[PDB]
């Protein structure tokens, strides 16, 4: 579809069984969620950006839905205000910016 | 205002 | 244009007369700037990312081109680790997200 940006760019997403709303953006290199309990291995890594940077649990390999699209990779887990698609999710839907 | 790097 | 997103979407802007790198950035509100002088008049401002709040300056109805592409909006100036253009001078350059 075509998402005009008036309002935040938030859409519902499907994780480890869940629903959830999820804000598409283009400035985050990663996929960062709110904090959440996945079954899984994970590694410890530190992200950044404005404010400084948060420790996050890194999970591979994690099913995503992305508004009926289907992805599969890298999700960081953390104390995130929000939950955040970033674009090495973006990238598997084909999203694009346009103007 | 998430970058995210 | 079209712009995937294999690569930060990264474009030259133009300012105050200067040429800078700036990304294009969705999931920001607003348009941060690394420290530089513009002219007019500011007022003290916050602003949150993922890592917490930091204190900016707030320069209002500055003129931003944008590839080409003029704008005029509130641009905020502080310590951020990359230039971002958020939301409110994508909406008047009309930037959309397509998938």
């Amino acid at each position: 579809p075509q998402i005009t940006l008036w309002q935040r760019p938030l859409v519902t997403i499907r994780i480890g069984g869940q629903l959830k709303e999820a804000l598409l953006d283009t400035g985050a290199d990663d996929t960062v969620l709110e904090e959440m309990n996945l079954p899984g291995k994970w590694k410890p890594k530190m992200i950044g950006g404005i404010g400084g940077f948060i420790k996050v649990r890194q999970y591979d390999q994690i099913p995503v839905e992305i508004a009926g699209h289907k992805a599969i990779g890298t999700v960081l887990v953390g104390p995130t205000p929000v939950n955040i698609i970033g674009r090495n999710l973006l990238t598997q839907i084909g999203a694009t910016l346009n103007f | 205002n998430x970058p995210i790097v």
